[PDB]
């Protein structure tokens, strides 16, 4: 157990670097779509821009408004940041490359998803601003609404696999990736992940121009940074789940010796990178829904479809006795 | 004349119609097909 | 001494619910939360006993009591909302008209 | 496989009919085309029909309800005692529903969900009666209780109805938690939740010196929960406030059906399990407290609904005296007392719902009713004398037992309490007869005549109340059958 | 070809993920002497506890 | 085995420490909306539905057709509830 | 799933078939069974119609009442037919048809 | 099929592992019985290694730990 | 020791649920009591229940409590009362319940005192049970939907009542 | 442990004792005839007498020290 | 009465449990090794 901290740090530090550079990559791909260049002055090809923004942020004076909820105001970004970090303990990157081989890892991921709402709720309430509070309530409602669809899709995958172990879920896709028969389920899962991470076209907190003040409007300096970093770490995680559940995790595209020459971590990384490109591509492509429209989509479109897909998959597998 | 009422109901509400169809196949297979397979296996 | 320690954990939660009833005569929301603390303690009792006896019946009932607790909380807070909406306040002096 | 479910045919039918009514109501109440029609009476008539078809299915399938008893054993237990208890519960629900149509039409209470919740609670009480395991017992009790919490707050803009619902939820959830803690102690001590297993574990020992304190306290807490359910003192103070504050048809329903179902549970749990003396002393002391407190508090009341609530508390005291003695005649008399109290309460609430069209609230509002409606004043006087136990009305039967057990189990303090509280009850019942017949008020309230449903129900129950002691053989035989079928 | 500038932060993220996997994989292997076994159940735990005796007491 | 949860705890502690270092280094240099109650209720109901699906999905290979149809009956009851909520406008936020 | 049809109280009449199949019980429907079925269904349609007049939905109310009556009457007829085949109800005709086929 | 292979492998080596464990437990129980006889010497009425079960059927010695197998 | 730490955390957090001036803080301390309970369940080896207490109690029930309490904007005056006068009645009630129930198992479940001898060597291992072990999840799922399916369905009826009653009591359609 | 379902997916530790006690009580018209089997079942449930005896041993060790 | 436990209504478990005695979840562990 003495080397466990080394493993945990070898997970957490590169994740914080990967998030720093996800912000950069988002600014670069959006720029290129818009015929612009993006950050390219601060470091060669702009590669030192993350470091500069982080150092700027830590050198900013904290504000700490005169609220009766001094402690909760500072604790809310810690809460969300911690929740975003702790989900990676059960994520397998390759065969045997995982910190905790939880037999209940699927339900554990669902539980972390469910805990994610409290940081936003508490930030909104503790800010002593009715705009922040209302924006927070709307964001929390949206998150819990789309968690229902996320959970029912998790149930579909679990029915196919018959085990909550994430490594087992990956290794059950050796015959075929689950995203081929369940391609509509993959589509609905990617959309539900956009709505759960509060990302475009569902990013209410970004719609300040729209008279919608986000839950983190009062935050400055590093609390504001912790909210932003938690949100982006959640996007890489949701891209990793899309990869694990439907694109066969670390497995190669084809069971051929030429494809088995490159290791599984490279396959996993490439699929994660494809999904992160799509998160940015969608932000760059479409306008955003109003709150009532996306709430209607959550309850009236994605709950029914997810439930119907659970019924159809379980019934088809029970009929022909293809169950795990 | 309940044949275009179904047509309108599909036109207005395609997600509901698709959910009913997908879940209905999921219910139909074990209800009907599965006893057919079990009987075909008995003989 | 394992069983006694788990049991006293659950028992302290139950007693805390009782005290929370006893200590909140102006605060009916905390009374509802004290009842939820008692229900949690009972669920813990069932799970601990299930383990101690090597018997599954305590786990089946724990799950069902979970469903019941959720339903009770939803209905309880609905009644709280309509009580507040009618009166404009949650103070106990406005919910004491029926008497004798 | 399909034939196994013949044992749950009545429940399957009533649940599916409830779903059909829920869908029908929500579809046509939202319809702009029909101008959002009030559907409370329509769904009420359809639900009354559903209850009568359920009753037909249950009563005409007496041997089939015991089919597949080993497959169904870990879920419930159907026998003759459950058969008759469920028939009586369905009859109570049908009568209560038939007493609600004028309330739906004239107050314009348009919510059809009222009928749906009544039917769902009827399902819950049906499952309560056949419960044969602590888990199933608790689940059915919770289903019934949640339906009652929601219907107690149905007049959602009324201060009284919201207050009633809030007190019901808090005191009901508290009592349910206490009862659940008792179930956990019993399970931990015996490793068993099934009533048969609990019977085998607990018989032959009772308090044999080395008594399991876990079992004893599980029993005590479960007993506290049951006593809350039957409104026995000192677990009663929720009842008068909820009875007053709830809409009057809710008060009528809560007065009858839950008592039938909870007493079925109490019989099958306690009379059948085996801790013994303490369990009966619990009910003895609570019966005495209930009789005394109910009599005094009713004597203090000036409003009709509160008087009826306190009268019901006193009468459950009288009934529980039968459970206290722990003999065959005790169980028989408990069942007879429940049946007669239910019919009398149905009579009384039919009259109350009839007078609620002119908003009766106080006992003084009944002044000069023998002039404005002489036959209604006679029918109501008959009910009050029956409540007071004056022979040869049906109410005497239950009073007769009280003293029969008091001189049978050898308890003269119980006899003295019964004599004094009977006199007090007689006083506050004949005060209503005095108000309707002897008083000459300056201002009279003229009451609208009742509808056909309530007049027919009133005529039948009044004929029963005056004439039951002429032909009481069927009830005596059937209750003796039920008391025997508890053990064999 | 300017669009390759965008492929650098993405490649750095992919390398960060490859580190998050492989670095923890090689540290566990050094500490235990063999790679981590996926699906360690009660049987494998009991086998390890028995193998300790069968090795050390030999 | 529960052995695999200990790394999660040490991970939590380390994440806490990182959080406090990042947050601390800078310190060195009246309108009730019922629609939120209603969305909470809906979420709670379907949360319990996902909860009851987890054991069913892992146990489908043993419970066979009986288990499938009992879960279908469960879903049917809860979906009738959902249709009631839909027709009553609890799913509309305009 | 292990099953056991055995009842607590034994059948008091010749047991023609212990666990008759669904279609066998439906095919055992007699004239009295159809009379019970039709009476329940007709009463239910009538109650649906009469209670639907005031809200203005007599037709839809008729369909709803008829569905409730159809389910209840079919269940009642099945109950009687299966009880006769199992020996729980007087089953003269069942035994007469059994002793011949 | 893969899981069935692993379960087959575990089933065949089961008897030797159980026999080893049985020998170990018997030797340890003998040692503990000598210890109990030593300590409980001079205490009248003691019976060394008495079976608390009236049926006399063998049960493993209770540990007093609720769930020791999972950790 | 670990059980002592968890018990102490739960005891303080529960006191803060029943004694906090602000009900929002009360709901937040309740989340801490549920987290501690999850830890206890992990110690007992019931990881499914440990996760479900997180998902349902914290993820769904506490959220509903928080939404309602936050939007109510309760003023501290409407719910404030001094609790020094309740120390005697709390003392008697709590002491009776303590002396009677913290020691209810002691006669029935007598604790095994830890001796200065290695009793771990007398743990008997039966390998037959370990060939194909069941998780908490599949052990529960083996029973919920077949042998005890009726109670499962009654719980569904309970949930249906909650949905109906929530709509009927609070809905005001725009 | 009277149901038979063990928490690890096998027969419960105390099921056989329960079944012995039940089978004895099914034909013995006196509960005292099955007292030994009943206390066997309850001993399996709580290990009261076993732990009491081991505590006696520990107490004697502490006394002789 | 004298020994209600003796009656056949009260011995449901003794006749139903043998019918499920081979069901996965309640078997003696050695049964899988020999069968
Ligand atoms: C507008 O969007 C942006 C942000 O602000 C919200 C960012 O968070 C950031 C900057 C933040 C980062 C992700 C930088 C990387 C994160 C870190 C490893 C820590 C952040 C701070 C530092 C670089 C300095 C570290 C100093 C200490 C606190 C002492 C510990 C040694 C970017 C890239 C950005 O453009």
């Amino acid at each position: 157990y003495i080397a466990v901290p080394a493993e945990i740090l070898g997970i957490i530090l590169p994740l914080l670097l990967g998030v720093a550079f996800l912000v950069l990559a988002e600014r670069k791909v959006m720029a290129f779509v818009q015929r612009r260049k993006g950050p390219d002055v601060v470091g060669s090809f702009g590669l030192l821009q993350p470091l500069a923004d982080g150092l700027k942020l830590i050198l900013k004076e904290p504000i700490s408004p005169s609220s009766a909820n001094f402690f909760l105001f500072r604790m809310a970004p810690v809460a969300t940041f911690m929740l975003s970090l702790v989900a990676w303990a059960v994520v397998p990157f390759d065969y045997g490359m995982v910190l905790s081989d939880l037999n209940i890892g699927l339900l554990y991921l669902f539980a972390i998803s469910s805990l994610g709402v409290y940081g936003i709720i508490i930030a909104g309430r503790s800010s002593n601003s009715k705009y922040a509070f209302l924006g927070a309530l709307r964001s929390a409602a949206q998150m819990v609404s789309y968690e229902v669809s996320i959970g029912l899709i998790l149930i579909t995958v679990l029915i196919c696999v018959g085990s909550c172990n994430l490594s087992e879920i990956v290794m059950a896709q050796k015959q075929i990736w689950f995203g081929i028969p369940l391609f509509p389920v993959l589509v609905m899962f990617f959309i539900s992940c956009l709505a759960e991470t509060n990302r475009a076209p569902f990013d209410l907190p970004e719609a300040e121009a729209e008279l919608v003040a986000g839950y983190n409007v009062e935050y400055s300096s590093m609390g504001f940074a912790l909210f932003f970093l938690g949100e982006y770490a959640n996007m890489i995680l949701m891209s990793g789940l899309c990869t694990l559940f439907f694109l066969g995790g670390w497995l190669p595209i084809l069971d051929l010796p030429i494809f088995k020459k490159i290791p599984g971590s490279i396959w996993f990384s490439i699929k994660v990178l494809f999904f992160l490109f799509l998160y940015i591509w969608v932000r760059a492509a479409f306008p955003r829904y109003r709150y009532d429209q996306l709430m209607g989509l959550g309850w009236k479109v994605f709950l029914p479809l997810s439930l119907a897909w659970v019924v159809s998959v379980s019934g088809l597998l029970v009929t022909f006795q293809w169950l795990p | 004349p309940v044949m275009e009422k179904l047509r309108m109901f599909v036109a207005q509400e395609p997600v509901v119609a698709a959910s009913c169809l997908i879940g209905g196949v999921g219910l139909f297979l074990p209800a009907v097909v599965r006893p057919i397979l079990d009987s075909l296996e008995a003989s | 001494m394992d069983l006694i320690k788990y049991f006293t954990f659950s028992m302290i939660i139950f007693i805390l619910g009782i005290w929370g009833i006893l200590l909140n005569r102006r605060n009916i929301l905390i009374m509802l939360m004290s009842i939820e603390l008692m229900l949690l303690a009972v669920n813990l009792n069932f799970l601990v006993f299930s383990v101690s006896l090597d018997d599954m019946m305590g786990q089946v009932f724990a799950l069902l009591v979970l469903t019941v607790a959720a339903a009770e909380s939803a209905i309880g807070l609905a009644i709280f909302v309509i009580t507040f909406r009618v009166r404009g306040t949650i103070a106990v002096e406005f919910i004491n008209s029926i008497q004798g | 496989m399909f034939n196994l479910f013949l044992a749950v045919f009545p429940e399957i039918f009533i649940i599916n009919a409830t779903f059909i009514l829920l869908i029908h109501g929500v579809v046509f109440s939202t319809s702009k085309k029909y101008d959002y029609p009030p559907l409370a009476s329509n769904v009420g008539w359809l639900g009354l029909l559903s209850v009568l078809i359920t009753l037909l299915l249950l009563a005409a399938g007496a041997p089939l309800l015991t089919i597949a008893h080993l497959f169904w054993n870990n879920l419930f237990r159907r026998d003759n005692f459950t058969y008759f208890c469920q028939i009586f519960l369905l009859l109570s629900t049908a009568g209560t529903i038939s007493m609600c149509f004028d309330f739906f039409d004239q107050e314009r209470f348009d919510a059809f969900e009222f009928i749906v919740l009544i039917l769902l609670s009827t399902c819950g009480m049906l499952f309560m009666i056949s419960a044969y395991d602590l888990i199933a017992m608790y689940l059915a009790i919770e289903l019934q209780s949640l339906c009652f919490y929601v219907i107690a707050a149905s007049k959602r803009k009324s201060e009284f109805s919201t207050e009633a619902g809030l007190k019901y939820l808090i005191l009901g959830a508290f009592s349910s938690g206490i009862l659940l803690f008792g179930c956990s102690m019993i399970y931990g001590s015996t490793g068993a939740t099934h009533f048969d297993q609990l019977a085998k574990i607990l018989t032959g020992y009772e308090i044999t010196g080395a008594r399991s304190s876990g079992i004893f306290m599980g029993i005590l807490f479960i007993a506290v929960g049951f006593l809350f359910k039957i409104t026995a003192v000192p677990f009663h103070m929720w009842a008068p406030d909820i009875y007053e504050g709830s809409p009057t048809p809710v008060t009528a329903f809560l007065s009858i059906a839950p008592k039938i179902s909870i007493f079925a549970n109490i019989l099958r749990v306690f009379i059948y399990g085996s801790y013994g003396a303490t369990l009966q002393q619990i009910f003895f002391f609570c019966s005495i407290a209930s009789m005394i407190l109910g009599a005094l508090a009713a004597m203090a009341q000036t409003k009709v609904k509160r008087l009826l609530a306190y009268s019901s508390i006193g009468h459950v005291g009288y009934i529980c005296i039968g459970f206290s003695c722990g003999t065959i005649e005790g169980i028989q008399s408990l069942l007879i007392g429940i049946f007669i109290y239910a019919l009398m309460t149905m009579d009384a609430f039919a009259i109350v719902l009839a007078l609620r069209q002119t908003r009766v609230k106080y006992i003084a509002d009944l002044g000069a009713l023998a002039k404005t409606n002489p036959i209604l004043a006679i029918t109501f006087s008959i009910t009050m004398f029956s409540y007071a136990g004056i022979p040869p009305l049906a109410g005497f039967c239950s009073k007769f037992y009280l003293f029969f057990a008091a001189l049978g189990c050898g308890a003269y303090f119980l006899a003295l309490v019964g004599v004094v509280t009977s006199v007090i009850g007689c006083f506050y019942y004949i005060r209503l007869v005095k108000r309707m017949f002897f008083d000459t008020p300056r201002t009279w309230i003229l009451y609208e005549p009742m509808d056909r449903n309530k007049s027919l129900l009133l005529a039948m129950t009044s004929f029963f109340i005056t004439l039951f002691l002429l032909y009481p053989s069927p009830l005596f035989s059937v209750t003796h059958q039920m008391a025997l079928s508890l053990y064999l | 070809l300017v669009w390759l500038e965008a492929m650098l932060p993405l490649g750095i993220i992919g390398g960060m993920l490859c580190i998050m996997g492989n670095s923890q994989y090689y540290i566990h292997k050094a500490y235990h002497g063999r790679p981590k076994h996926i699906g360690h159940d009660e049987w494998d735990v009991a086998m390890e506890r028995r193998d300790k005796k069968v090795v050390e007491k030999a | 085995m529960m052995l695999e949860f200990a790394p999660i705890f040490i991970y939590l502690v380390i994440s806490l420490l990182v959080s406090l270092i990042l947050l601390g280094v800078p310190f060195l240099f009246s309108r009730f909306d019922i629609r939120f109650y209603l969305v909470s209720i809906l979420f709670l109901i379907f949360d319990l539905e996902v909860t009851f699906f987890f054991p069913w999905a892992v146990s489908l290979n043993k419970i066979d057709l009986f288990g499938f149809w009992s879960m279908m009956a469960f879903l049917f009851i809860l979906t009738i509830g959902f249709l009631y909520e839909w027709k009553r406008g609890a799913l509309d936020w305009e | 799933m292990n099953t056991d049809i055995t009842a607590l109280e034994k059948a008091q009449y010749p047991v023609v078939d212990r666990n008759p199949a669904f279609t066998k019980v439906v095919g055992n429907f007699s004239t009295l069974d159809y009379l019970r079925f039709s009476t329940i269904t007709g009463i239910s349609v009538t109650v649906g119609y009469l209670s639907g007049i005031k809200p203005g939905i007599k037709g839809p109310s008729m369909v709803t009442g008829g569905l409730i009556g159809l389910m209840g009457g079919f269940m009642y007829a099945y109950q009687n037919s299966a009880g006769r085949l199992m020996g729980f109800f007087p089953n003269d005709g069942e035994v007469a048809s059994y002793q011949k086929r | 099929a893969l899981k069935e292979e692993k379960y087959a492998a575990r089933r065949t080596i089961l008897p030797i592992l159980q026999a080893e464990e049985d020998e170990r437990f018997v030797s340890e129980w003998k040692k503990y019985l000598e210890y109990e006889a030593d300590v409980m010497k001079d205490v009248p009425g003691w019976k060394v290694g008495e079976n608390v079960y009236n049926s006399g059927r063998w049960m493993p010695p209770a540990t007093g730990e609720l769930r020791p197998d999972v950790w | 020791m670990i059980l002592s730490v968890l018990s102490s955390l739960a005891l303080v957090s529960g006191l803060m649920v029943v004694r906090a001036k602000n009900p929002v803080h009360s709901v937040l301390f309740f989340i801490l009591v549920f987290c501690d309970t999850s830890g206890l369940l992990l110690l007992l080896g019931l990881d499914f229940f440990a996760m479900i207490f997180l998902v349902v109690y914290i993820g769904a029930i506490a959220v509903l409590f928080l939404f309602v309490v936050m939007m109510f904007h309760i003023q501290i005056a409407e719910i404030h009362e001094e609790v020094l006068r309740y120390l005697p009645v709390s003392g008697i009630i709590g002491l009776i319940f303590w002396w009677e129930m913290f020691f209810i198992l002691d006669n029935e479940s007598i604790p095994l005192l830890p001796t200065q001898r290695n009793t771990t060597s007398l743990r008997y291992t039966v390998y037959a049970g370990k060939v194909r072990s069941w998780t908490n999840l599949e052990t529960l799922g083996n029973l919920l939907y077949t042998y005890y399916f009726v109670w499962f369905l009654v719980s569904s009826l309970i949930l249906l009542v909650a949905m109906i009653g929530a709509i009927v009591l609070t809905m005001h359609r725009t | 442990m009277a149901s038979g379902w063990g928490i690890t997916g096998n027969k419960g530790r105390c099921y056989d004792f329960w079944m012995d006690f039940s089978e004895c009580m099914s034909h013995c018209r006196e509960p005292k005839d099955c007292t030994l089997l009943r206390e066997d079942y309850l001993e399996c449930l709580h290990h009261s007498k076993e732990f009491q005896r081991r505590n006696r041993i520990y107490k004697e060790e502490q006394r002789k020290l | 009465p004298y020994g209600f436990w003796t009656f056949e209504r009260h011995n449901a478990q003794l006749r139903w449990d043998p019918q499920i005695s081979q069901v996965a979840g309640r078997r003696d562990p050695y049964d899988d090794l020999l069968e």
